[PDB]
RNA sequence: CCGGGCACUCUAACGGGACUGCCCGCGAAAGCGGGAGGAAGGAGGGGACGACGUCUGGUCAGCAUGGCCCUUACGGCCUGGGCGACACACGUGCUACAAUGCCCACUACAAAGCGAUGCCACCCGGCAACGGGGAGCUAAUCGCAAAAAGGUGGGCCCAGUUCGGAUUGGGGUCUGCAACCCGACCCCAUGAAGCCGGAAUCGCUAGUAAUCGCGGAUCAGCCAUGCCGCGGUGAAUACG
């Protein structure tokens, strides 16, 4: 059961709360960022090959 | 105390007092056997037991395989007495001058 | 059995005091001698027996405590356990109430390990 | 200490505010 | 450690002495890096040495601090299937040590409420001869001569 | 517990069945899954059957149960002991 | 007329101006007493001036910002070093050998994944 | 009559600032330098792993970096070069007054 | 705060700077020890960075994918329950057992972040959680914001206590369609165990350990005492 679950966070939901994010790129329901829309497997993934603009690896 | 766990497989009460009962020849160094850990598993080929357990001497790591699971197990106890005997007995090595 | 009926402490501050009463915390404490104006920090040991009987006679009118407080406190758990809810199956048991996890911990209510 | 709710101590663990830490 | 001996750090002299090995018993004092409650405790310690006893609380400090240095200490070297007691002489450096460690560890064993009072009073009878404090030097200098039949297999 | 200023909440679907029976002459028996729904005092003397994820446990409502849920009745556990 | 050091330590940046006087200190609009009141380490932030012996021939404008006390208190100390040297070059040697014109370098460590700290580790059972 | 410029990438931003102030600074009149504005980092910490291994992580930062500028004696002059301003695509100019 | 200024702090982009380069000495050499200069000295402190390979290591449940298996069901929607159970057992943590402490009142000193059905100043109601008004900020501007330890003053007086805050009764708040199972918070009352822990065992070599608070991701809310970060205060010791 993942790819109704994939169309079933699409669809708007009978109450609000019901509303969660998943990932527009693997729809990975678990540790979705907002700001990209992105799992943290493709938030490496997509920054990785350099398609995440301005993100770059962070050391200090 | 004794903890077993049977990883992706499942076993009964019987078969937990056995291996109770066959890590019981450990007591016979009259040491503490210190939270041990029993871990049975199925491979393609046979079971694997796998068991940690410390004493105030050192810590006992081993691992049996065998197609057949008491087997694996009885093989497991062997490899865990040579341990064993080994860390009751290495010191006793260099003592004279 | 001075007030009420819990011979509270000499030697120690009257709001400390009347904490050792069953239904007087620190802050009820303040409640009482505030509104029979005594000293907050004056020992039982010192109070006027005017200022007695006026910490008193407030604090016994005012609240319910010690056995009445008791039976009460009782009878709800008796109704929650006579009329069946949830809660009261937990009271019946002695497991916790407030939805705590039981797989571990839990040894206030459960008391000391039960060994197998 | 920090467990206990009725202090500022423990108002201050917990990040809330009340009558023992008021804001 | 393996490679080098390491290097004993450099104390800051203190702001009411001078001295640096009043900051190492400032030191020994602190707790969770309360540096600022640890000074405070010696220096009220300082005055209640002062009131009690008419001299120097500096002179006070630094004769105890003698009197619980262990000039000789064993040290275990297990030799062939036994653990023999050894005993060696202790460096200045770990006199020093021992002594501000002993000075603080039996102050607070005392009875007295206060920090400052259970330090004052430790110090004032190791400047003298009593204390837990030269308790434990002497039972380690007691122990050392004890053994000094293993002497030999100093290193 | 809920606001104040919010209502005493039913599932609306369960205190329409309630009242139907009231104003009739009651009772037949309630079958339902409102677990979240308040014993209003309007239910007292019905018994309701309520899910607990298995079965419709049959609850008799008396005077001194009012201020609670339906699931507070039906418990969704099976538990025996051990040993 | 005026004379000026730049004093860092740990988070803490103090400015520091001197200027010749009876001695009079004030912090961030306060006398120095009562900006550290009741911190014993606060007499080592003028230490400088002590090893050259301007101790009270100068009043001292200091202002503050960031980190703690103490961290202020040791930036202190750098500023009116730094002041000094320029109020008199040959005021380096017997104030350079005390170290007080160095910066102090040593700062929080930061806190890396897998530890509790920067090198505190997770405790668990080899066992 | 300012203008503050945001990229996420600081090499294309200073440049951009530069063709600004370098534009109708001559254009006349005054121009009010960059002054760079502190910089937002917007922190991302994930574990390499696809799954468990908990303690080992990668982190990446996207850096909002921001500049102003005030164009201080304006003339409209300079009001008409600007629109036509080849600025990179990294960057986002906001104009207000 | 205005006038005024960019000095200073800062903010943030680009440079310079340290190389055993200089000196003394040992050395064939590479280097080693000591010295000066210098903000920094011999990789300056920390980061990012992980060879051929190993563990038939981990993940078909993030994704991909060979092959096998299901096809009014091993697919799909819903409501409710469960994932939170509890004779027990182990791992990681939080709060502690108190006076270098606890409580109350007053008063300081950060950093990094976040914030337009967001962050909320300030006013009013409520003991309070919170509620009603309402300004500002597309945010170096307005806001979360108070940092805490600390400092000052006062109380507690060695007691299972003004230590500790578990457990439970009662009364409320808020989110959310909905807090029975199964939310967080506030208030009254209750006030447990615990008097420093057996065999055994973990971390840490310097701004480290210890201790103190602050922020963020996830997020309606929150079971976070977790995690990733941030600064404050700041040790002990290394013979070998
Ligand atoms: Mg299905
Ligand atoms: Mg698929
Ligand atoms: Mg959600
Ligand atoms: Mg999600
Ligand atoms: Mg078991
Ligand atoms: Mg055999
Ligand atoms: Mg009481
Ligand atoms: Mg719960
Ligand atoms: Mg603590
Ligand atoms: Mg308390
Ligand atoms: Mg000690
Ligand atoms: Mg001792
Ligand atoms: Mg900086
Ligand atoms: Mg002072
Ligand atoms: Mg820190
Ligand atoms: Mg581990
Ligand atoms: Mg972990
Ligand atoms: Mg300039
Ligand atoms: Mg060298
Ligand atoms: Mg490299
Ligand atoms: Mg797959
Ligand atoms: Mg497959
Ligand atoms: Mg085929
Ligand atoms: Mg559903
Ligand atoms: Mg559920
Ligand atoms: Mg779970
Ligand atoms: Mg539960
Ligand atoms: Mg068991
Ligand atoms: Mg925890
Ligand atoms: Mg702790
Ligand atoms: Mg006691
Ligand atoms: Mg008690
Ligand atoms: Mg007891
Ligand atoms: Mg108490
Ligand atoms: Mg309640
Ligand atoms: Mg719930
Ligand atoms: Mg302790
Ligand atoms: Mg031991
Ligand atoms: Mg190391
Ligand atoms: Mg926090
Ligand atoms: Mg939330
Ligand atoms: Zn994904």
């Amino acid at each position: 059961a993942r790819k109704a679950l994939i169309e079933k966070a699409k669809r708007t939901p009978k109450f609000k709360v019901r509303a969660y994010t998943r990932c527009v790129r693997c729809g990975r329901a678990r540790s979705v960022y907002r700001f990209f829309g992105l799992c943290r497997i493709c938030l490496r993934e997509l920054a990785h090959k350099g398609q995440l603009p301005g993100v770059r690896k962070a050391s200090w | 105390t004794m903890n077993i766990t049977s990883k992706q497989m499942e076993i009964t009460p019987a078969i937990r007092q056995h291996v109770a009962d066959r890590l019981a020849k450990l007591e016979k160094w009259q040491t503490h056997l210190i939270n041990p850990h029993i871990i049975l598993s199925k491979e393609p080929q046979g079971f694997v037991a796998d068991a940690t357990i410390n004493t105030p001497n050192g810590v006992l790591v081993a691992s049996g395989k065998h197609e057949d699971m008491y087997t694996a197990i009885n093989e497991l106890i062997n490899k865990l007495e040579r341990q064993l005997n080994k860390l009751q007995h290495k010191g006793e090595a260099r003592r004279a001058a | 059995a001075r007030i009420a009926g819990v011979e509270i402490p000499r030697n120690k501050r009257v709001d400390v005091a009347l904490t050792y009463i069953y239904g007087i915390g620190k802050a009820r404490a303040k409640e009482a001698l505030e509104k029979t104006g005594i000293n907050p920090a004056t020992r039982v040991k010192d109070l006027t027996e005017a200022e007695v009987v006026r910490l008193r006679e407030y604090v016994e009118n005012t609240w319910k405590l010690e056995g009445e407080l008791r039976a009460e406190v009782a009878a709800n758990i008796k109704r929650l356990m006579d009329i069946g809810c949830y809660r009261g199956l937990r009271h019946r048991r002695g497991l916790p109430v407030r939805g705590q996890r039981t797989r571990t911990n839990a040894r206030t209510r459960k008391g000391p390990r039960k060994t197998v | 200490g920090k467990g206990d709710r009725r202090t500022r101590r423990g108002k201050i663990w917990r990040g809330t505010y009340g009558k023992y830490r008021p804001r | 450690a393996r490679r080098r001996r390491a290097e004993v750090r450099q104390l800051q002299p203190d702001l009411v002495y001078g001295d640096v090995l009043v900051t190492a018993f400032i030191n020994k004092i602190m707790r969770d890096g309360k540096k600022n409650l640890a000074a405070r405790i010696f220096y009220d310690a300082c005055k209640i040495i002062q009131e009690k006893t008419g001299q120097e609380p500096l002179k006070v400090f630094k004769q105890a601090v003698e009197n619980v240095k262990p000039r000789m200490e064993v040290r275990s070297r297990r030799v062939g299937g036994a653990n023999y007691q050894v005993p060696m002489e202790v460096s200045p450096r770990r006199q020093q040590s021992l002594a501000l460690r002993w000075l603080v560890q039996a102050a607070n064993q005392r009875p007295e409420r206060r920090a400052a009072v259970r330090i004052a009073h430790e110090l004032m009878d190791a400047a003298e001869g009593k204390g837990g404090a030269v308790k434990k030097k002497e039972d380690v200098e007691r122990m050392a001569e004890a053994n000094r039949a293993y002497a030999h297999y100093r290193w | 517990p809920r606001s104040l200023k919010k209502g005493v909440f039913v599932d609306d679907h369960l205190l329409e069945k309630v009242l139907e029976l009231n104003a009739k002459g009651e009772k037949r028996l309630i079958k339902t899954w409102s677990r979240r729904s308040t014993i209003v005092p309007e239910m007292v003397g019905h018994t309701i059957a309520v899910y607990n994820g298995k079965q419709h446990v049959p609850v008799y409502i008396t005077e001194n149960m009012v201020g609670h849920k339906l699931g507070e009745f039906a418990p969704t556990r099976t538990y025996r002991g051990h040993g | 007329e005026q004379y000026y050091g730049t004093g860092r330590r740990k988070e803490a940046v103090a400015r520091v101006f001197l200027r010749p006087g009876n001695g009079k200190v004030t912090v961030n609009g306060q006398d120095f007493n009562e900006y550290f009141q009741g911190l014993v380490r606060a007499v080592a932030a003028l230490e400088p001036l002590r090893a050259v012996d301007a101790l009270g021939h100068f009043d001292a404008y200091i202002t503050v910002r960031g980190g703690g006390k103490s961290g202020q208190i040791d930036a202190i100390k750098l500023g009116i070093a730094r002041a000094l040297v320029q109020y008199n070059p040959d005021y380096r040697a017997k104030l350079k050998p005390l170290g007080f014109l160095t910066r102090d370098a040593r700062v929080v460590e930061r806190k890396k994944y897998g530890k509790h700290k920067a090198r505190r580790a997770p405790q668990y059972s080899k066992r | 009559i300012r203008i503050k410029l945001r990229g996420f990438d600081h090499k294309t931003l200073d440049a951009s600032a530069q063709k600004i102030v370098e534009a109708a600074r001559r254009s006349g009149a005054q121009v009010s330098g960059p002054i760079p504005l502190p910089t937002r980092v917007r922190r991302f910490t994930v574990i390499r792993g696809p799954f468990k291994h908990k303690d080992s992580r990668e982190h990446f930062e996207l850096r909002t970096h921001n500049r102003l500028v005030d164009i201080i004696n304006p003339n409209r002059k300079t009001i008409e070069q600007l629109m036509t301003l080849d600025l990179p695509t990294g960057v986002e100019i906001e104009i207000k007054t």
